[PDB]
DNA sequence: CACACACTCTCCAATTCTCTAA
DNA sequence: TTAGAGAATTGGAGAGTGTGTTTTTTTTTTTTTTTTT
């Protein structure tokens, strides 16, 4: 009962969401949307099975990009701090069997990899667009399947991978070329772009009000948030036990929305898109799903769409 | 004797499968192979051995399973409403209603709309795979010549795009299925391979994905990006539905009679309609031939095929959500509810009549 | 009901004044509660012993 | 097998940062600025628990010519804990750590506050590169193997030295080229050394004359300088005074208008403990502040070069773009295809375009043209959107 | 095989029990 | 009441029977998987 009147005393909070956000990653700052994102991830969306038997995936996938200087591992070595179930990993050291799952001998066996080490939890990848192209696509059925599956020697298998993907990237020369969309800053193809719910640009733009709060922070940082740790942990437990509902007005607007953002990513003659597959549509309800957690409540509004719908227009509309 | 061991999707990761050793005793030797998820009943006993008592240090009793049934865990598993030690069995009052709707006007058709029910439009590959998962008919001739009775397909397209949902539902709906991806996937974790024992230290066979899937299907997620190496081992079971070994002084045949789907992307990860098929992908004539139903899928932007779409896959989330006369049966009619909504024949009754139809 | 056996009983002790470490293990303290520290790098099945 | 006091005697001199640096390596002829630094890397900054630490790292770049190694040597001789190795001189997880017949440690592990000495930094093999990043940057190593799921504290401060790649360093051209090491794993580094000099008779007529002085006959706390770090180490650990804030912003300030990435004000602070640590003063100052970044002004200065790149470098990239934008439109004006054989491509590009780029950048500016999605390659084939 | 150890079988005499007369 | 002769039970000599013991284990080829080449 001691911790029940903290819970208690968090979701009947006026602002709750806007704390949530701010007490995400304290010791980095700024880059208030990543944090949004980080959050967003720790809740997940609600897993679901079908009448078919087909399986439709909860977990969220966050990109993080940047310049090769901009605290983007910063996020990496927080979320491997709080969140259970958790592992780091980075692209130069990677393998396609280092992160999936290898074959050992003296008979044949299963060695686990980083995303069945975090099954159920966050798979922490740095130096994601210095990954060897022939070792990234190992784990294309791991991201969206959530489920490694091997034939080698005497040992077929299928193997769990419920794992929630947080990569951190640098663009191909350092800086985000600024002239470019997303899909051209990034080594990554179609089918791997399109695995991740949502993209972060994050960038360190030389402006002398800025450098001078930044490095205030970083002085005070050696030993000068409205949540703990241990409080946000909990609320976040207690979040993952309601498996909200899409009320009749949000499915009718989700249709719309997802319209909205399908239309505009089309090219060419045969008005083929890159970014916009049905993936993204799932990412909405993944995300809507998510910002209903935070807030305790059991069924979606048509704002929460709205919310979810910003969160990939701030992926996707760079020129 | 079998050593049952582990299943590695219960067993928590980074930790060690624990085992047991089983006896099958009259009528139940030969029902299981190597590799198999089983479920077994039986009588859990325990004996003296001075081994144990010798290099543990204790009075310690060595345990043993007495098997007295077996089953194997095939179907979707997460389902009250399949008894018995053959799910794959039907009954004659299920005979009897396979003879009545095999002659329902359409039922290709009805068929064809309940493969995958929950994954809209793609009526091609729906089509396609309808006719790799009950397959042609074999043929020999005279005795001197044989002709392939299984159907191969390639799902080639765009991602997000369901080609690995259809995929991962034919494991679930055919008899005997095996899946392996891309990088996973071995030349001999396929075909198959010789293993060394430790102990009389000769060789011998375990048999791959293609012997485990022998009349059945095996289901290939990201064949683009298998090693040619790798990929280029699946020739022999495509056409001559055997595998030849010759290795370590083994020289011999398996026989590999699979139907293989196939699910792949263009180069550069998405499809170019203004060019030819042989520069979209990275393949070649001698494996794209043993395919014998290709399917590209293209995902191009429409504005009423896209709302047609959304709608299906907004409903499809809602209606598949975790929280939407006895409780053992009283769940069963929500679930015929749920499914009827979507399919024009039960999942259940589709599973047992292709098996039906195959055998 | 048939009948049912003896209990056993785990007498379970814990949060000793001090704590022992792999290497400070001497045969002079054998027969007597000690706590131990120390890192995992196996576990066996878990097995039957014949009690009584 | 086989007093307090004399810490006053030290801790009161004007001298002191001085005299420390001439008596840890009495026989290194001059080299000052890097003494004074390797002096800080042995005390080291301070470290907290509830992030960062008082772990220093430094890097010695320069020809093979050169006492650079004997210095590595010292600090193996002068050092608690620590171990000396080299680049080529073990596999990746010799230098780490690996699982046997069970822990298998290697040089980056069981020297927590202590100096891991390291030499032919330039030609350790890349695979052995990529296992420093989780030590360099977050003190730790992560494993999971044969039931074992564990992570390890790696803690040490590194001291590595480097060649030049074959030849004699040229100034001209840049430390990241020089070396062929990865800006990322270098940025990692809190300071880093060109140990070099040109032939120089004004210094050579001394340089000799001292190294053959050693031959002549039958202030150094020679024993005492090792005891007076640990006692250091031991007992003094600083802290940010209000009036190092101010001066930490503004140098940061200034660096930033001068080209200073945040890693150089982490830098800077640890290292302004380091240089409050010696003269034992427990308290970080104005006066410190200032030897923390006049050392790395000496170290940097003496356009961070990441991705190995150079802003008259990327500039090219650019018109190497644009250069294909052209090349490829005027021959689908001129021949009757979109399409043209990569031999015929060197032989527009390479032949009298621009002054000689090679098959790699041509290579590197397609790819990312691929990426725009601009040009199709096709196996040796490359067709126009 | 053959030569020590482990273990049982059998006989013989050594000791203690019991009764009688000095 | 002591002390000495005759009867019964136990100890252990020693004869007899039965069992286990040598003992190794790297080397050299063939394979199949990871990764560092
Ligand atoms: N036509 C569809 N109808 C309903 N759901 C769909 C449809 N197409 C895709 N989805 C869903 O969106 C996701 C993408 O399907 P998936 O099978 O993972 O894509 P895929 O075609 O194999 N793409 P990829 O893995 O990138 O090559 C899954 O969750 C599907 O359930
Ligand atoms: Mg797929």
């Amino acid at each position: 009962s001691d911790e029940i009147n903290e819970l208690k005393e968090m979701v009947k909070d006026e602002h709750i969401y806007d704390k949530l956000v701010r007490s995400i990653a304290p010791a980095v700052f700024g880059h208030e949307a990543v944090k949004k994102g980080i959050l967003l991830q720790m809740l997940g969306g609600v897993h679901k099975s079908t009448v078919e038997g087909i399986k439709l995936r909860g977990d969220i996938n966050i990109c993080v990009v940047g310049d090769p200087s901009t605290s983007k591992s910063q996020f990496l070595k927080y979320v491997v701090g709080f969140a259970p179930r958790s592992v780091y990993t980075s692209g130069k050291a990677s393998s396609a069997a280092g992160l999936t799952a290898a074959v050992v001998r003296d008979d044949y066996t299963i060695e686990a990899g980083a995303l069945m080490l975090a099954d159920n939890g966050i798979c922490c990848i740095d130096e994601f667009d210095k990954m060897d192209i022939s070792d990234q696509v190992a784990i294309h059925e791991a991201m969206e399947q959530q489920t490694i599956s091997i034939a080698k020697a005497g040992i077929h298998a299928t193997l769990n991978a419920r794992t929630s993907i947080l990569a951190a990237a640098n663009p191909v020369g350092g800086r985000y070329n600024r002239k470019l969309s997303l899909r051209g800053n990034l080594n990554m193809t179609a089918p791997i772009m399109s695995r991740f719910d949502l993209f972060f640009v994050i960038l360190d733009d030389c402006n002398e009000k800025i450098d001078t709060e930044l490095a205030s922070h970083i002085v005070d940082l050696h030993m000068k948030p409205p949540f703990s740790a241990e409080q946000l942990r909990r609320y976040i437990k207690y979040a993952r036990t309601f498996k909200p509902i899409l009320t009749k007005e949000a499915r009718s607007y989700l249709v719309e929305k997802y319209k909205e953002l399908r239309k505009d990513d089309a090219q060419g003659f045969s008005r083929s898109s890159y970014r916009i597959t049905v993936r993204q549509l799932e990412s909405m309800i993944r995300l809507s799903e998510a910002i209903a957690r935070a807030n305790c409540v059991d069924e979606i509004t048509p704002s929460f769409i709205a919310e979810a719908y910003d969160l990939l227009r701030q992926s996707i509309i760079r020129v | 004797r079998v050593t049952l061991q582990e299943a590695p999707g219960t067993v928590p990761p980074g930790r060690l499968p624990r085992h047991r050793e089983v006896i099958l005793l009259a009528d139940l030797v030969d029902v299981s192979k190597p590799g198999e998820e089983v479920e077994v009943t039986g009588i859990y006993k325990n004996n003296y051995d001075g081994n144990l008592n010798a290099k543990n240090g204790f009075p310690v009793f060595a345990t043993i399973i007495e098997a007295n049934s077996i089953k194997r865990r095939e179907g979707n598993t997460a389902n009250e409403g399949e008894e018995g030690l053959d799910v794959f069995s039907w009954t004659e009052e299920e005979e009897r209603e396979f003879r009545k709707i095999s002659r329902d006007r359409g039922i290709i058709d009805k068929i064809i709309s309940s493969m995958a029910p929950s994954i809209y439009g793609h009526r091609d590959i729906k089509t396609a795979v309808a006719c790799s998962l009950f397959g042609g008919v074999p043929k020999n001739v005279n005795g001197k010549h044989s002709i392939r009775g299984d159907i191969n397909v390639l799902l080639l397209g765009d991602p997000g795009t369901a080609k690995s949902q259809i995929l991962k539902y034919v494991e679930k709906t055919a008899h005997r299925a095996v899946f392996a991806t891309g990088q996973g996937a071995s030349a001999v974790g396929l075909t198959a391979s010789v293993r060394k024992d430790p102990i009389t230290k000769e060789w011998t066979l375990e048999g791959g994905a293609l012997v485990l899937a022998d009349k059945g299907v095996c289901l290939i997620d990201e064949f683009d990006k298998m090693n040619d190496q790798d990929r280029t081992s699946i020739h022999e079971a495509m056409e001559q539905q055997s595998i030849s070994i010759s290795k370590a002084g083994i020289v011999t045949t398996l026989q590999a009679r699979c139907s293989i789907i196939a699910a792949a992307n263009p180069n550069g990860g998405r499809y170019n309609s203004t060019l030819p098929l042989a520069q979209n992908v990275s393949l070649t004539e001698p494996i794209l031939s043993r395919f014998d139903i290709l399917c590209v899928v293209r995902d191009l932007v429409d504005e009423e095929a896209d709302e047609r779409l959304a709608t299906f896959v907004v409903d499809s989330h809602v209606r598949s959500h975790p929280e939407n006369l006895n409780a053992r049966q009283r769940r069963l009619q929500r679930q015929r509810k749920k499914e009827e909504e979507i399919s024009p024949i039960p999942q259940e009754l589709l599973m047992k009549y292709i098996h039906y139809a195959r055998t | 009901s048939p009948e049912q056996t003896e209990r056993v009983f785990q007498i379970s002790f814990f949060n000793l004044p001090t704590v022992h470490r792999i290497r400070d293990i001497r045969s002079e303290k054998i027969g007597s509660l000690l706590s131990i520290s120390g890192t995992v790098t196996r576990t066996s099945e878990v097995r039957p012993e014949l009690y009584k | 097998k086989v007093d307090l006091a004399k810490i006053r005697e030290v801790a009161a001199r004007e001298d002191l940062y001085s005299l420390l640096a001439r008596s840890i390596a009495p026989s290194i002829y001059e080299l000052e600025d890097v003494k004074k630094g390797i002096l800080l890397q042995l005390f080291g900054g301070t470290n907290k628990t509830f992030r960062y630490r008082g772990d220093i790292n430094i890097l010695l770049c320069g020809d093979p010519s050169t006492s650079k190694s004997q210095i590595l040597q010292y600090v193996h001789k002068i050092t608690p804990r620590g171990v000396y190795t080299s680049g080529k001189g073990s596999s990746a997880v010799g230098l780490t750590a690996y699982i046997t017949r069970v822990l298998e440690s290697g040089a980056l592990v069981l020297s927590d506050g202590g100096v891991c000495c390291i030499d032919e930094f330039d030609k350790m093999s890349d695979s052995t590169r990529s296992v420093l990043h989780e030590v360099m940057e977050q003190q730790t190593i992560s494993i999971a193997k044969a039931g074992i799921i564990t992570t390890l504290n790696a803690r040490s401060s590194i001291l590595a030295s480097a060649n030049p790649i074959g030849s004699r360093y040229n100034p001209n051209l840049p430390v990241t080229e020089n070396i062929d090491l990865p800006p990322p794993l270098l940025s990692r580094f809190d300071l880093v050394y060109l140990v070099l000099d040109k032939v120089d008779e004004k210094n050579d007529r001394e340089l000799a004359k001292h190294l053959t002085n050693l031959y002549l006959e039958d202030v150094l706390p020679v024993e005492f300088l090792t005891m007076y770090i640990s006692y250091a180490k031991e007992h003094i650990h600083p802290i940010i005074t209000e009036a190092a804030k101010t001066e930490l912003v503004r140098a940061y300030v200034g660096m930033r208008k001068m080209t200073a990435t945040t890693r150089q004000l982490e830098s800077m602070i640890r290292l302004a403990e380091a240089h409050a640590k010696m003269k034992l003063k427990n308290v970080v100052e104005l006066e410190d502040v200032q030897e923390a970044v006049r050392l790395i002004r000496s170290a940097i200065k003496d356009k961070i070069d990441m991705n190995l790149v150079q802003t008259g470098k990327s500039v090219i990239q650019r018109k190497l773009q644009e250069d294909l934008s052209r090349e490829i439109m005027n021959v689908l004006k001129d021949q009757a295809s979109d399409s043209m054989s990569f031999n015929e491509l060197i032989k527009q590009i390479n032949e009298h375009s621009q002054d000689r780029v090679e098959s790699s950048d041509i290579q590197e500016a397609l790819s990312r043209l691929q990426q725009e999605d601009k040009v199709i390659v096709l196996g040796g084939v490359r067709r126009s959107v």
